[PDB]
């Protein structure tokens, strides 16, 4: 049961891993969107 | 599809054990002890 | 690239599923009776039968898009009848490379071989370089103040 | 050995779908910078 | 830790075939054998 469970913690790690790069990039298309709004705001 | 492996490898373990014991027990007895029934005289009764 | 994109992942879904199976633990009535009822045609229902496209292009200064229509029995702009339409392609990248190349935007400062490049590549730009027809600047919209 | 040579199979395509998925989120981080850059240059 | 995981059940599946021979080879000696009888046939008795 050891090498069941040592894969599953991999996986568990692995889906948390996805995840935070998956709202990683929404932060950064949210900041690149604030940024080009601003831009935006500075040339009206 | 990893859970699925790991329930097939934990009844693979299980059976393993299970014949393991089985024939440990079957080792442990002098002779192999099996069911009989037979309504007769001293003939070989038959074998369940 | 979104084509590609989504046949890889149909691919990849199609797959899955054969995996998961094997490891486990047709309008001729309805326009006959359309051109009965009705009795009148109109040039907005010939193209309903194919799919069309929509090309909006809105602006800060009245909340309008720009809907345009294209045909989708010819070979025009837009219309995806043989295979894959115009794309405008192939005139950017090397530009954003020869910018790329000495970190500098204006191509006038640049080097005589992206020069060479850029004229061979643009021909329409070979007589911006020669500096011909000399004008202050780049201004289309001239008339107004010069008049 | 088949079960273990189609999971090391598994694992090889696995693996190079990520980094195919990986090519594909660097060539369109490229072509976006690239495009910036393009529009910053016709505004400048 | 996979690789680790299969050569572990291969060499747990060779070490039980093993002990199924084994057992299945020991099952068959039983030894029981009769006590002397009064002389077979007449001339030869069955002994040891």
């Amino acid at each position: 049961l050891g090498a069941l469970a040592l894969l599953s913690q991999a996986c568990r790690r692995m889906i948390d891993n996805v995840r935070y790069t998956r709202k990683l990039l929404m932060d950064h298309t949210e900041d690149i969107f604030q940024g080009l709004g601003y831009v935006k705001l500075l040339l009206d | 599809v990893l859970d699925s492996l790991e329930t097939a490898a934990a009844e693979a373990e299980e059976a393993d054990a299970q014949s393991e014991e089985c024939t440990r027990t079957e080792i442990i007895r002098n002779e192999s002890i099996h069911p009989e029934v037979q309504i007769a005289k001293n003939d070989a009764p038959l074998q369940y | 690239a979104e084509t590609r994109i989504q046949e890889n992942n149909r691919d990849v879904l199609e797959l899955i599923k054969r995996a998961v199976n094997i490891v486990n633990s047709l309008m001729e009535w309805f326009d006959i009776c359309y051109a009965q009822l009705v009795s009148g045609d109109t040039p907005a229902d010939f193209w309903k039968r194919r799919p069309l496209s929509i090309v909006p292009r809105h602006y800060a200064e009245s909340p309008s898009p720009l809907i345009v229509v294209s045909y989708n029995g010819s070979s025009a702009w837009g219309g995806r009848i043989t295979g894959s339409p115009i794309l405008y392609h192939s005139a950017q990248a090397i530009i954003d490379a020869a910018c790329i190349n000495a970190r500098v935007d204006n191509p006038q400062s640049l080097h005589v071989t992206a020069r060479q490049e850029l004229v061979a590549r643009l021909p329409f730009l070979a007589n911006v370089l020669n500096n011909q027809t000399p004008l202050p600047a780049f201004k289309p919209g001239a008339e107004m103040f010069l008049n």
